[PDB]
Formats: C-alpha cells, structure tokens, sequence
C-alpha cells in the first residue's frame, strides 16, 4: 500500500526529464521481421510492436483468473521498450492486491 | 486451522500515475522575466549617470590646481 509513491518519484526522476529522453530515443531501432527471426522473447518484443505473451495465452496455475493488462509501447527503441518496465511494475501491484482476497485455508 | 486469509482491511493502493501540479504556466511565465528584466534597466541611468556626475566631480580636483 504504500509503493505505488516510490514509483512515482522515478517518474519524476526520468520520464519527463530531457536529458535521459535525449540520452535514449530512436537508439536501437530493431522492429522488423528480424526482430523475431532473431527468437527474440518478451520486452525487446511487444512493446515494440507484436503483441503476444505467455501470461494470458498460456497458464501455469490459478493465474488466468486475476485481471491485469499487458504494455505495449510506440516505436520499435529502447525509450519505447523502457516505458513497458515503468508500467509492468503497475500491474504487479494490482495483482498482489487481487491475490490477497482470494487464497482459501488448506494443506501444502 | 492456524491459517492466513484475513476477513477484511483492504485498498488497495493506486495505479495511478499523476501528479499535474502546475505551476504557472501558459503566459504567464514571460512575464515575470521581462519586467524584473527592465527593472534592473531602471536601477542603471540613477546609479551610472550619478557616478557620471562624481566622474566630473573627480576630474574637477585634478584641473583646477596644476598651475
């Protein structure tokens, strides 16, 4: 309950910052079909583009009944597979706080 | 039967993501950069002038002795 404030300060720290926006943009532009032929995985995937993941395609186990979106940014850089991080950490926190209310007593 | 899952006491805490604490913008910055700008324009010709004045003044001393 109370991280989602320390999210919030890098956010102030980076995102609208210039500097680091001038440090990465339009840096490692890979977005083609060989940025797939390469058997690339997740980010350095999605966000830049393709959307397809193993966390809602396939289970594991009680996992499929939590709710949460996945990120996908603009262009096919570094500064648009960055801002999937700052956003999957949002959805970790919704989880925990949707896992909570459901766990029935039982054995191991 | 010592088991977790508690009855109730939840938030959560956001995922929100905001903070728009502007901050004057939109004119009205400009505005206070021209005016304390000429200001500082306004204390010279009071200061420089009136050095200018004591500058006369200085040279005074030198011209009238020197026979």
């Amino acid at each position: 309950k109370n991280f989602s404030l320390r999210i919030d300060e890098l956010e102030e720290m980076l995102t609208n910052n210039r500097i680091w926006r001038n440090r990465t943009v339009d840096i490692g532009i890979v977005t083609a079909e060989d940025a797939l032929n390469y058997g690339f995985s997740g980010v350095m995937l999605r966000g830049s583009g393709i959307q397809w993941d193993l966390r809602k395609t396939q289970p594991y186990d009680v996992y499929d009944q939590v709710e949460f979106d996945v990120p996908i940014g603009s262009r096919g850089d570094c500064y648009d597979r960055y801002l999937c991080r700052v956003e999957e950490m949002r959805q970790s926190i919704r989880i925990i706080s949707q896992c909570l209310n459901k766990m029935p007593p039982g054995e191991i | 039967k010592q088991d977790m899952p508690p009855v109730g006491g939840y938030g959560p805490i956001d995922y929100k993501r905001n903070l728009p604490r502007r901050g004057l913008s939109g004119y009205s910055m400009f505005a206070v950069g021209i005016g304390a700008l000429l200001f500082g324009y306004w204390s010279m010709m009071k200061w420089n002038r009136e050095r200018r004045r004591l500058q006369i003044e200085d040279f005074e001393a030198r011209i009238a002795l020197m026979p």
